[PDB]
């Protein structure tokens, strides 16, 4: 088998694109294939809520939005690269699934 | 303080009331009473009201069970933990009661082979 | 808001009266000349009830209320 | 509502062999999923609670509606000495090093 | 009375059943995403959480 997926999410794009430069070298330092980093769409969590906390007061609004950035990267590896370069420490803020398909 | 069935039967009362069930109430304490699984409780000796001592008695030789009485049971229920209050209010009770199962297998002492001695003989 | 305004309604009526009583004596089965109880009555054999309780008969209602159900042969 | 004590004396055994109790309690309801084997109303154990802080023996901490306890010597040696609860049980606050 | 009475319809999901999970409180809640705030607790907490202003 050499299908496995590995998903990065950040609200930070400066870490997300750190590790995925991270991984995409790992992978590419050795002899091995490797796709692009596929890039999904950005995902903006927008609530809006009354800044005042009682009624009095022109009606303002605060637009909180949340900035979610997640990739998908595709390998044809054996599990035993992928287990060595997934442990490699990653910078916080990073959330990482990786899956064996 | 002197070695007696009298200073036996206090720690047994006092164990068999505070510890595993309380009644202090008429449940519990009447629903033990009428399924015949109370062995000792705080009684009086010469009794002036022989009915329920006569009853008890008669119940208990049935099934080969007796009792021991002490006399002036009122220190006896004084006696029993329950003086609130240091003394103020002195709550009225003057008789015991034991529930169900006076020991288990699985802990040991010599306190319930003499209760069993004196029911047998 | 006002207030409940609940205090000078229902006038010239009383609450429901409960007897004060300090021992659960005659709510048994107590006609024995003696109050004493005797093994001809059966005993459930089911888990769900008290071995402590028995059966009772009262000119009214029911020896009962927490399951509001009427035990009685009827 | 019900007042026992064997449930209230096996809810201060948990507490000396833990520290804490873990078991959300709801006055409304009788009995919750972390709440149940531990029947007491939480009514009961948090006016327990402030007579004991009325008193004093037990450190606490509140956070997020959650509350955080800490079960220091004294409050070991006054569980060890009033239920006459022998020390062969060992607290659970001390443990390793 | 104490469990005689109630519990004997479905009513586990009114207003009362939520409330916010910072100050117990039962008015102007968020759910949305789920966090479970009400109003003024999330605006002193979204910093933190991870809302930041930038529309």
């Amino acid at each position: 088998i050499h299908r496995i997926r590995i998903t990065l999410t950040s609200r930070n794009v400066k870490s997300l694109e750190k590790v995925c430069a991270d991984l995409i070298r790992g992978a590419k330092e050795k002899n091995l294939k490797v796709k692009g980093p596929v890039r999904m769409p950005t995902k903006t969590l927008r609530i809006t809520t009354r800044k005042t906390p009682c009624g009095e007061g022109s009606k303002t609004w605060d637009r909180f939005q949340m900035r979610i950035h997640k990739r998908l990267i595709d390998l044809h590896s054996p599990s035993e690269i992928v287990k060595q370069i997934t442990s490699i420490s990653i910078e916080p803020g990073v959330e990482v699934e990786v899956t064996i398909a | 303080g002197v070695m007696d069935v009298n200073t036996a039967l206090q720690e047994v009362l006092k164990t068999a009331l505070i510890h595993d069930g309380l009644a202090r109430g008429i449940r519990e304490a009447a629903k033990a009473l009428d399924k015949r699984q109370a062995h000792l409780c705080v009684l009086a000796s010469n009794c002036d009201e022989p009915m329920y001592v006569k009853l008890v008695e008669a119940l208990c030789a049935e099934h080969q069970i007796n009792l021991i009485k002490v006399d002036d049971n009122k220190k006896l229920g004084e006696w029993v933990g329950l003086c609130k209050i240091d003394r103020e209010g002195k709550p009225r009770k003057v008789v015991g009661c034991s529930c169900v199962v006076v020991k288990d297998y699985g802990k040991e002492s010599q306190a319930k082979d003499v209760i069993e001695e004196y029911f047998k003989c | 808001k006002k207030r409940k305004k609940k205090s000078y309604t229902t006038p010239k009526k009383n609450k429901h009266k409960r007897k004060k009583v300090k021992l659960a004596v005659l709510k048994y089965y107590k006609v024995d000349e003696n109050g004493k109880i005797s093994r001809l009555r059966r005993e459930c054999p089911s888990d769900e009830c008290g071995a402590g309780v028995f059966m009772a008969s009262h000119f009214d209602r029911h020896y009962c209320g927490k399951c509001c159900l009427t035990y009685c042969f009827n | 509502m019900l007042m026992p004590k064997k449930n209230r004396i096996a809810i201060y055994e948990l507490l000396f062999k833990e520290g804490v109790m873990v078991a959300k309690k709801d006055v409304h309801m009788p009995k919750h999923p972390e709440l149940a084997d531990k029947n007491v109303p939480n009514l009961h154990v948090m006016k327990a609670m402030q007579s004991l802080k009325s008193r004093g023996y037990v450190k606490e901490q509140f956070a997020w509606r959650h509350f955080y306890w800490y079960l220091t010597n004294e409050g070991i040696q006054y569980l060890r000495d009033y239920l006459h609860l022998p020390p062969e049980i060992v607290p659970a606050t001390l443990r390793r090093s | 009375g104490h469990q005689q009475l109630y519990w004997s319809h479905p009513r586990k999901f009114g207003q009362g059943s939520r409330s916010c999970r910072v100050c117990s409180n039962r008015h102007g809640l968020i759910r949305k995403y789920g966090l479970n705030m009400c109003r003024q607790c999330f605006r002193q907490y979204a910093k933190d959480i991870g809302f930041i202003k930038l529309d």
